[PDB]
């Protein structure tokens, strides 16, 4: 009895994927917010 | 139970080995990584802490694990040493004229140490053992002594005028002082900048582990002439670049880590210290 | 690692080990801790010698007892770090400080067991009835906002702290309190102030703040069902410093033996970390 | 029977087989190593000629002993072609150049295997603490960019080597060491550097080399963990150098029986290599 | 080894442990050397790549293999140090070169002990079949005199180099051989060439010189007597180059089968003494 319920599901995991999955493809939007960004180095202004 | 030593641990070889140790301090501890400012600038990064730090979880350290502290100097990093983490690995990149700057600062770091206050202003001192030695540190240390006969009388000098007082450091900024055991001293220390402490030593460190750039060494941390102690927790690296030394650190986390560990007072074990 | 997981076989061998005030005469340190105006009163360039004089009788060695000025609850409250073995500090009753008075006194007579506090990347949470914020610093100002399990507030917006809940303005020493098991985002002052999170426990085996003035009810717990009395918490009747002073060291043992300072040690004061 | 496998039984017939020192004598070369000025302090047309004389009493054949003239720790550290069946090194004290002798000393003292990196076209990882990058040459500038499992960078752009980490500013013989198991896009200047990848194995049962001067390192273990300390890693405390070849010389027997046969090269090998 | 001494057990257990392809497609390193106008007609910025990308296919990891560029048989001859565990060498005959190549497949495919030899001073003996006099480098010229008993020239003055008899002319890579027994006054232009007394044997089980081009045979017996035919001695006819890069691709393991690591320990193979 209890012996499937448990197991059953360990058993059924591997659908967690797919449907996991799918909210995704439908859930909102991703964004790439890597864009690298640079770091200082500090030059400037010279006239008088 | 809490203190009441049990006089024993079984002693019954069951022989076995509860495998790994590596992968609890993977999860529970923090390591502190202390440098140089020369380090740091040398590297010319604004995200050098980042990199190592990614560089950290293959050696198995999860990302908020690793810290950056920046001493500026061996005197500054010597003067309120406030260890932030679980495990700290110090770096020190060799000074020749700052050899005893170092060795003190060493002394320190490396040992486990007992400290009261002391009123040079009220009650002349004297050190007991082959352990209890003067660690005072400040802005600028400046300590003269002056030994007592068993009548109050100054040795050499009179308590009532300084300048007749033996000089025995001047303007450090840590300073462990060592007066022949056994004897009171009238001291005068300049307490406006300084910070004058008895203590008494021991225990060590299972956490620090010195890692000495440059030179040559051998190191003689003791201050007497007879011993010379050489421990783990007393690393040496050749000097190339400071981003090959930080690799190495990382290369090798678990290895200096493995050289440290615990720290009888960072345990479930106080009731004690 | 050298403790428990064994057994301490009593047997009531009922062998008396007498004394024990003449181990702690010899080996330990007395640290008395006092405001400025109670030196101020005293007006003599000599009183902490003459009471030192005065000390050996109770018997403590000439270099055994210390002298520390607090100038006042706020300031000792945050640079606490207790230097001797055994710590006795006079606190006197000012009607306005009391809590700044609780806040402090909770500080020295526990134990206690804190970790840094980012308040600028994560939403935090304090777990049981031992867990506390322990703030401290030039001026302390802390504005807490709840969130559901969202993220999100709850009479507050995350993004502006002018809809945040403020619970301490401007304090030297504060140990903040929110409802168990909720995250909140924080908004210190974290320019003069420093907060962290501590675990509580361990009572104080050495503290015995000695309260001058009133008529005194401490309740010293964040609760209001619990009211917990200790023996480190001593109360004497001010009529002129000197006298005080008197008494605390007519009766240096008897204040001695109400705290023990075996536990003691520790290492530096107050906080803790294992951060 | 050659294959490279192994057996042996060990039955204490306890026939200590005696000298050891006359087949080395009569069989093996020596090939002395020292910097220029040692030679150039002791001026003579002959020098070579009569340390050879003082040779043979000590027990070397006339046409026995041969003397090499590394003119720097950096050029010398270069090629490597160890002449003769032992080699024993003169390094002299230069303090800034300390490092410059540990890369040296790393690379005599021990044992190495090499394959060649093609910088150009693959993105290499250094596998255990065995496995190091040895780069030398006229001047060799190494700067690295570590890859997450994506070849893309950590604190560097795989596209602009301004970027990358440099490990290494012009130096004439470098060992380098990396994060173990890491991809890194190298950029070493090929032009006059060549970096080859290497494994660590077996040391040398040859040089011995002898420091002149300080009071004295050089640590050639890239971790923090380890200092060996092996006997082919002699000292000897500076006076002249005409001094220090008399005590060579008179010392030819110790200072060899502290190396020996080099195993690698003995005829008596395959599976493991020459 | 430290053993050779004391014989294997020749029981036919019968097990034969399978594979073997799949330790050499983990550890080993796979160096291929082709001539300049191989990779000219290949014409591609990527040829390397792409061809490492097909390796991958045959079971080849991508740090893997390699790409040696010879520009001539002569050049390719001299400074040969054979960097990778097996290496493959493509050969296309040029009629001409024909013995240039021979002693460059004698030199590759066998196993050389060389030391020096001082043409200024002494006066020396070839031994057996097996000792040759390999020298190369800029411009190889060898003249040599036989000496009788005596120390005296046969049909040459040992004085005189204008009497010597001439057997190498500006060659890039020379295997020398003399009438065995008999001492020679040598005269090499030593300035451009180096010569080296060489004892044969082993042969190498790695390179597979590859064969293009004509009706390829060769002689690696100096003598008339004997010819050897080895299986590191391959041929492909030949079409285009990208298509005997393919084949090479295709059946690199046929290829690396016919050779078999566990014999490169050294840089370079002129073995020195």
């Amino acid at each position: 009895m209890a012996s499937l319920i448990y197991r059953q599901l360990l058993t059924n995991s591997y659908t967690v994927d797919l449907s996991d999955e799918i909210q995704e493809i439908g859930s909102t939007k991703t964004q790439n917010v890597t864009i690298n960004l640079g770091p200082f180095a500090q030059t400037g202004y010279a006239p008088v | 139970q809490n203190y009441g030593i049990n006089l024993p641990i079984t002693g019954s070889m069951d022989t076995a080995y509860a495998n790994s140790t590596q992968e609890e301090t993977f999860l529970t501890s923090t390591l502190c990584l202390y440098y140089p400012t020369e380090a740091a600038t040398e590297i010319n990064d604004n995200s050098w802490k980042d990199t190592l730090s990614q560089l950290f979880l293959t050696k198995g350290w999860p990302t908020g694990s690793v810290y950056f502290k920046e001493y500026t100097d061996i005197a500054s990093f010597s003067v309120d040493p406030q260890l932030y983490c679980d495990y700290n690995v110090v770096l020190m990149k060799y000074d020749a004229t700052l050899q005893l700057d170092m060795s003190e600062l060493a002394d320190l770091i490396l040992n486990e140490w007992l400290c009261n206050p002391m009123d040079i202003t009220l009650y002349y001192y004297q050190q007991t053992d082959e352990a209890n030695k003067w660690i005072s540190m400040g802005s600028s240390c400046t300590i003269k002594v002056c030994p007592l006969n068993t009548q109050t009388l100054g040795i050499g000098c009179l308590t009532t005028d300084t300048a007749t007082f033996e000089e025995v450091a001047t303007a450090e900024k840590l300073v462990i002082t060592d007066v022949v055991d056994g004897v009171n001293h009238k001291l005068d220390v300049t307490t406006a900048t300084c910070t004058i402490r008895n203590c008494k030593k021991l225990g060590p460190r299972e956490n620090v582990a010195v890692i000495q750039v440059g030179g040559s060494d051998v190191l003689d941390i003791t201050a007497d002439p007879t011993t010379a102690p050489q421990t783990e927790r007393m690393m040496r690296i050749n000097w190339k670049k400071w981003w090959q030394v930080f690799y190495t650190v990382v290369d090798y986390v678990n290895q200096i880590i493995q050289a440290m560990s615990k720290r009888s007072r960072s345990l479930n074990s106080a009731a004690f210290y």
